[PDB]
């Protein structure tokens, strides 16, 4: 007999729903960012009957880059206070372990919770660690985890089209990323976090006061 | 009161069963201090500890049995015999392999009298090493700390290799040969294991003399 | 102290196979041996044991001899093979104990603080779960007697263990197992009335016997005190169920509904799928 | 003499074979419990009747049997670097105020550390976030290891020490779980204090990645970067770091958050050097005629380790004259000469190699 | 199946990988976690069939 | 269990094939118990094991085991209605998922691989489920009057 | 003071005024009667609260004994008016310390139990409790049979 299956010993998932994390009142991207996030992030949650009418694919792809400012995880915590959702809080380098056999189970169980149940937004911070491509065999533990990143890169193609999944992603270095990552057909939406400059000063000074 | 001998025979035959527990372990363990008492659910009380292995496994056995938990802070190199999983005695000395003893040296042939013109600058090296030996009792009175690190450099040949080695015969302390490349190994973090390994033998072997050569290379 | 004990069929046969020893060679008394117990908790458990030569005269009904040289060295033989196993007391096959058993228990109290004797039965007859368990304490008495040592009955239950069911449960082979859900509960219903109402009739006849003779037992008071706990409802004619009547069928409410509802769907699974599959093969064969 | 029979019977219980330990993962049912041994195989096994409901636990270490792999007793899980971390020691107390400068760094390090412990009310009532970290770097003077470790050793059982040699660990070793453990126990003992010294080697940048060994440094980094800037609350626990130069710290560590307060050490000053000489003259005997301004003026731009050890070098020159109480004239000789010799040895400051 | 399970019971039936065939009647067999082992006849699969 | 006996290796000059009475020899040779056991048939030979009658104690061995295994007194066991709410979940929630397959039997028709029999085993489970609850409801009318 | 707390039951409220009305004259130390019964505005609040303590300590034990009661019986037990009963039933019910169903048309009021929707509980309480004692009969009845037969 097999498992239900379940998430096994990987991750471990959930732990976001304990609450609270970060209130969106600080920066929610009112009327500007909440628009692009509306259609391309929280609408894909279900919105099943609307997508068949337009015929345009709302891809899972959400890219973030260029800190400062931070943004990133805060945007994952901002949507957490908008709608109740189970978030995957992980890092690029944390799942590297002494066993590479668990790898095929990880991306399966991480992405199986998006398709079956969809109050789900998966966030991975600083993927440029595993995005580094190392040739040597003694480094195969690193070579296996970027296959893990490429395996979930294949599983996102098994989702489309279409229902259902959402994946948000953030990294501080876009040069080490593999060309297949940002290649069209997988991530079709890239939202560059703008440099705060002068406009966010009075905004961050208003929320601090 | 004559039951002693018949009772003394079974402790030797059980020790004979310890003598077959003497020969022979294929397993060496690392120790972890633990205190565990489980209420049920009449009462079972005691103490247990955690046991590692050299094969990367980590086992579970009650507190030894023989040597008690009074000694010591968690160590390694404790004999565990086959499937019995009982530690009869905790065996020295420290660890590990060739990191333990780098090289055992006795005395140099040459002497400090083979040099000239360095007389004033060689004494600065001769002082710092000789003064803690005899004058340590005089330092405790005046509250003086003896020097430890000393640098010897010059355009080669300066004779520093044999001269600093010839100073080990005058100090009577044991000499241990060491070098910069000697602290380098194939794996990672091995240098941190070697230096902590020598000072562990240094504290046990009483004040001694350890000489290294070309520290600026590894010190770049 | 000792609340309940657990007796395995393995140690029980160790009393039975010794009945084949003294049975063929004779002569008097019974099977008596020293019991090896295992205490992991307040509940007592017994795994193995060893039978010792024993004799008890009739005349001289109080004469008994344990063999301590067989009790000492063989313990070390068993202590070497099994460390946790130790002697918890003695045993015998009874069927009925004699007053001399106060000396057998008090002599072995130097080995163990409290020795628990186990009365067993070599030939099962009546009335129920076999053997017996007794614990040795001192309750004195209410009448003013000197301090009295009387073995109190201990509830005994059989139990199993891993690797010991290999040959045991294989040799029988004649039992139908279990079968839970059909004959298992209904057989006991005929037994719980049989065994329940015969000990009832047996005890109420003894309660009437107490009026004629046999007083004391007064008891006292456990006879009527525990009887009145049975008397929370008697039940007497008729059943005094006027409050429990409309509740009675109310317990049959869900049972009958789940019956008729599921059986109708089970019929829909039985009738439909059968006629389909049967009409398939029947008419397409010829 | 029955103690021998008691001792041997206890050794008979030692004939019981030892079991193996593992980590619980999840539970499928009551008769099957997922358990991961320290070796990494995962088994679903039954259980015996002597255990309780506290045996299950949310992913806690248990002891599996060697036959049926059943659990006997549960124990708290630790990899135990921490007992090695608590093996340090240091006098003071007193060494807090012995350095003498800078007076603003003496008073501030006493606030940011001790005030959150005694008075959390100021943070919750005013509604401000207390600093969860600090940075002390060198060597423009001394006091890094002296002032911080003094409060550490005085805080007794509550402290955490980290040596730069434990990050590299061993070949194919995992320090990523150490970084998560170091901050995990930092959230247990409160307020915890962590010291990281000489991070130039283990703070490796990902700009130039050498061999196979630079990435495992980046993994320990990203583990530090995640929990310090978390998303996991460090607010109560204080952290300290130390480095020679903040060149390789990258914009991640140079940022606030993970490294909050960076206090640069300042060299002893003629006013402050007068105080540090008072504490140096305590252990060493001197002649009845002594002038503290003489030693302070003759030695300028010297670290506390330079002043102390050369003042002991003056005592070693004082024992060369065999005199017990010695005038400062023989001191000023050995103090000025030996120190001026130290200045022509090491190049810095100011010129780099 | 119970009789078939017995053949698969003791150590379990593994899956080998043949890296090369030898003229000595022994066939190299590689297990995925382990190294490369070797085994002889094996009369069911002929040498030239390997 | 197991049984074996060492045959003399010096017998190699003589014949290796006793004994007579091939009945228990052929039955002992089967199942042949894997391979390495028959690989150890070199220098060894097995031996048959039968049970002389213990039926005196073997009659009580079945009696003592089942008497203590039936409700402990056979009385004491007479999870009940709470298991029926769990049963009617297995009599309903499990029913609709098992009765979608007869709709999958109609293709229609016929593009899917046939035949497939979805009748068992849950139908007989629902049979015993109501047999349990009806004879468990009889406990009311059995113990009482 | 402790007798009212242990075993509860009832008492005549004037007898409590007899004991605690003499504590003003008691003493030696008059301070306990000063801060409590010496203040006019504070004491009257504690006097009505003393009425709330004696009525609520009765409602708690009555919630265990009900079942049901008549409204007219509650007034004579609480030693106060039927209108004061509705007042003491109003302030205690908003504290939700005891669930109650108050029907003032027929005078029948009851503290809990919520309509008794359960069924299996009556089947579980009856069968388990009673019948296990019925099957425990044979357990110790044959044991008591052994006790009496070992002597007479
Ligand atoms: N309204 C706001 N605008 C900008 N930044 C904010 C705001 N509110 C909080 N922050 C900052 O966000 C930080 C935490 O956010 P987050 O966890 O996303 O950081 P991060 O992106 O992981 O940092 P890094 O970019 O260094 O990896 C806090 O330290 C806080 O200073
Ligand atoms: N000033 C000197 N006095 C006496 N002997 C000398 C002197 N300089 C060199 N020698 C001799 O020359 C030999 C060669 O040693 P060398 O001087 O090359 O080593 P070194 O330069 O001191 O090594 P390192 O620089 O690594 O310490 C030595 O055996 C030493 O006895
Ligand atoms: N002002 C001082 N008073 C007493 N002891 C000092 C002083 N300064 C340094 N020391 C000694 O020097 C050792 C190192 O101290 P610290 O880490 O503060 O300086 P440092 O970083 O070693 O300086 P540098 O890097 O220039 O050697 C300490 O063990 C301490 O005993």
């Amino acid at each position: 007999d097999v498992l239900p299956p379940e998430a096994d010993s990987s991750i471990m998932m959930l732990t976001s729903d304990q609450k609270p994390d970060v209130m969106y009142a600080d920066i929610g991207g009112m009327d500007i960012q909440k628009q692009e996030v509306r259609e391309a992030v929280e609408l894909p949650l279900t919105h099943f009957e609307l997508y068949k009418q337009i015929g345009i694919d709302p891809p899972r792809g959400v890219l973030m880059y260029g800190p400062p400012g931070c943004g990133k995880t805060m945007l994952a915590k901002a949507v957490a206070h908008h709608t109740t959702a189970a978030f995957i809080r992980v890092v690029g380098s944390e799942f590297v372990q002494k066993y590479l056999g668990e790898g095929p189970r990880m991306v399966r169980d991480v992405f199986r919770l998006a398709k079956e149940n969809a109050p789900a937004i998966i966030f991975i911070d600083e993927i440029d660690a595993i995005a580094t491509k190392r040739f040597d065999a003694q480094t195969g533990a690193d070579r296996e985890v970027q296959r893990i990143l490429l395996e979930l890169l294949n599983q996102m193609d098994g989702f489309d089209q279409n229902v259902n999944v959402k994946v948000i992603m953030a990294t501080n270095r876009a040069d080490t990323l593999d060309p297949a990552l940002l290649r069209p057909g997988r991530l079709d939406r890239k939202i560059e976090f703008p440099l705060p400059d002068r406009r966010q000063k009075r905004l961050i000074f208003s929320t601090i006061t | 009161t004559h039951e002693l001998q018949a009772m003394k025979d079974k402790i030797k035959e059980n020790s004979e069963k310890i003598k077959v527990n003497k020969t022979l372990p294929y397993l060496v363990s690392n120790v972890i201090e633990l205190l565990d008492v489980d209420p049920n659910d009449s009462q079972r009380k005691g103490k247990c500890a955690v046991i590692k292995t050299s094969t990367r496994q980590t086992y579970f056995l009650p507190v030894i049995g023989l040597v008690d938990a009074e000694k010591l802070k968690p160590g390694d190199l404790v004999g565990v015999n086959k499937d019995s999983y009982l530690i009869l005695e905790t065996l020295p000395t420290e660890y590990d392999s060739r990191v333990k003893a780098m090289e055992v040296d006795e005395r140099p042939t040459e002497q400090y009298s083979d040099i000239g013109g360095l007389d004033k600058q060689i004494q600065e090296l001769v002082e710092a090493i000789v003064l803690p030996m005899n004058h340590k009792e005089k330092f405790e009175n005046l509250g003086i700390q003896p020097p430890k690190g000393v640098l010897m450099y010059g355009p080669p040949g300066t004779g520093k290799t044999l001269l600093a080695r010839a100073c080990a015969a005058q100090t009577k302390a044991t000499f241990l040969k060491l070098a910069g490349p000697q602290l380098v190994q194939m794996f990672i973090g091995d240098g941190a294991k070697l230096v902590r390994d020598a000072f562990a033998l240094a504290k046990e072997k009483a004040p001694s003399i350890i000489f290294i050569d070309e520290l600026d290379a590894i010190g770049t | 102290a000792v609340q309940k004990v657990v007796v395995h069929p393995l140690v029980l046969l160790s009393v039975v196979d010794h009945f084949n020893r003294i049975g063929k060679v004779g002569n008097q008394k019974r099977v008596v041996g020293v019991l090896l117990g295992s205490w992991q908790k307040k509940v007592l458990d017994v795994s193995n044991s060893f039978a010792v030569p024993f004799d008890e005269d009739d005349k001289d009904d109080s004469v008994w001899f344990l063999d301590h040289d067989y009790l000492e060295n063989m313990y070390g033989m068993f202590k070497k093979v099994n460390a946790r196993e130790r002697i918890v007391g003695w045993y015998h096959t009874g069927p009925k104990l004699h007053k001399n058993d106060i000396a057998i228990n008090e002599l072995m109290k130097r080995y163990c603080p409290n020795s628990v004797l186990v009365i067993i039965d070599v030939k099962p007859k009546d009335l129920g779960l076999p053997t017996e368990a007794y614990i040795s304490v001192e309750e004195v008495h209410d009448d003013g007697t000197p301090t009295s040592k009387t073995f109190e009955h201990v509830t005994s239950e059989i139990g199993a263990e891993e690797a010991e069911e290999v040959g045991v449960e294989h040799l029988l082979r004649d039992i139908k197992d279990t079968t839970v859900g059909t004959l298992s509960q209904r057989i006991t219903n005929q037994v719980h009335g049989l065994k329940g109402l015969n000990s009832k009739l047996l005890d109420i006849r003894s309660y009437l016997e107490k009026v004629a003779t046999g007083k004391l037992p007064i008891n006292h008071q456990i006879i009527y005190q525990l009887q009145d706990v049975f008397n929370l409802l008697p039940d007497v004619s008729l059943q005094e169920f006027v409050k429990a009547f409309y509740l009675k069928t109310n317990d049959q409410m869900v049972v009958v509904y789940l019956a008729s509802l599921i059986r109708s769907v089970v019929a829909l699974h039985n009738l439909i799928n059968n006629k389909i599959a049967n009409r398939d093969a029947e008419k397409k064969e010829g | 003499t029955k103690q021998y029979e008691k001792s041997e019977n206890d050794l008979k219980a030692l004939q019981s074979v030892g079991q193996i330990v593992g980590e619980v993962l999840k539970q499928l049912t009551e008769e099957k419990f997922i358990v991961k041994a320290t070796n990494g195989p995962r088994y679903v096994v039954g259980c015996r009747r002597q255990l309780d409901k506290s045996k299950l636990k949310p992913g806690t270490r248990v002891a599996l049997d060697m036959t049926t792999l059943t659990i006997m007793r549960y124990l708290p899980r630790e990899v135990d670097p921490l007992v090695y971390n608590m093996s340090h020691e240091d006098p003071g107390n007193v060494s807090y105020s012995e350095i003498g400068g800078l007076s603003e760094q003496i008073r501030e390090l006493r606030e940011v550390i001790e005030l959150p412990l005694t008075n959390p009310e100021l943070f919750q009532r005013v509604g401000i976030i207390p600093p969860k970290g600090c940075l002390l770097y060198g060597p423009p003077g001394t006091g890094k290891t002296l002032l911080a470790r003094a409060v550490a050793s005085q805080l007794d059982c509550n402290f955490l020490k980290v040596v730069s040699s434990s990050i590299v660990d061993k070949y194919i070793g995992e320090s990523a779980r150490l970084i998560r453990e170091m901050f995990n126990y930092a959230r247990d003992h409160q307020p915890c204090i962590i010291f990281m010294d000489e991070i130039d080697a283990i703070g490796g940048r990902r700009f130039s990645e050498g061999t196979s060994a630079d990435r495992e440094i980046q993994r320990t980094l990203m583990e530090l970067l995640n929990q310090m800037d978390g998303f996991d609350t460090l607010h109560r626990v204080k952290m300290i770091m130390a480095t020679n130069r903040p060149d390789t710290l990258d914009p991640a560590l140079l940022r606030p958050g993970r490294l909050d307060r960076k206090i640069h050490i300042d060299l002893p000053n003629e006013q402050a050097r007068l105080d540090i000489l008072k504490i140096h003259a305590g252990p060493i005997t001197k002649h009845g005629e002594i002038d503290y301004e003489a030693i302070v003026k003759l030695s300028d731009g010297f670290n506390g380790a330079d002043l102390r050890n050369v003042c002991t070098e003056a005592g070693m020159f004082a024992i060369r004259a065999d005199h017990d109480f010695v005038v400062q004239e023989d001191f000023m000789k050995a103090v000025r000469k030996v120190a001026d010799s130290k200045k022509l040895e090491s190049k810095l400051d100011y010129k780099p190699v | 199946l119970r009789e078939e399970l017995q053949l698969l019971q003791e150590q379990g039936s593994y899956v080998g990988e043949v890296v090369r065939a030898m003229d000595k009647k022994k066939v190299l067999v590689k297990v995925h976690p382990e190294g490369k082992f070797v085994v002889d006849v094996d009369k069911n699969i002929d040498i030239n069939d390997v | 269990i197991d049984a074996f006996r060492l045959i003399n290796a010096n017998m190699m000059v003589l014949g290796h094939e006793p004994r007579q009475t091939t009945s228990n020899l052929g039955h002992l040779n089967k199942p042949s118990i894997q391979a390495l056991i028959h690989g150890l048939n070199r220098h060894y030979y097995s031996i048959t094991i039968n049970y002389r009658k213990n039926e005196l104690e073997q009659k009580m061995l079945l009696n003592l085991h089942k008497k203590s295994w039936m409700e402990g007194l056979t009385l004491q066991d007479y999870v009940v209605k709470e298991m029926l709410e769990l049963a009617k979940n297995y009599n309903k929630a499990v029913e609709e998922e098992d009765k979608m397959t007869p709709e999958q039997l109609a293709i229609k028709n016929v593009g899917k691989q046939d035949p497939k029999r979805h009748l068992e085993e849950h139908v007989d489970v629902l049979m015993t489920s109501n047999i349990v609850q009806c004879l468990a409801a009889m406990l009311d009318t059995v113990v009482f009057k | 003071l402790l007798k009212l707390f242990t075993t509860m039951e009832l008492m005549r409220w004037s007898t409590l005024v007899e004991d605690y009305g003499m504590e003003l004259r008691k003493g030696s130390l008059e301070s306990p009667a000063t801060d409590v019964f010496g203040s006019t505005e504070e004491g009257e609040k504690r006097w009505k609260d003393l009425k709330n303590r004696v009525v609520e300590h009765n409602i708690r034990i009555m919630a265990k004994y009900y079942t049901r009661i008549t409204m007219k019986r509650m007034a004579q037990l609480l030693d106060l008016s039927v209108d004061e009963s509705e007042a003491f039933l109003s302030n205690l019910v908003v504290n939700k310390t005891i669930f109650a169903k108050v029907d003032r048309l027929a005078g029948i009021i009851n503290f809990q139990r919520p309509k008794d929707p359960n069924n299996l509980l009556n089947d579980w309480s009856q069968k388990l409790n009673s019948l296990m004692s019925l099957v425990n009969k044979t357990t110790h009845l044959i044991a008591k049979e052994e006790m009496i037969h070992n002597l007479q």
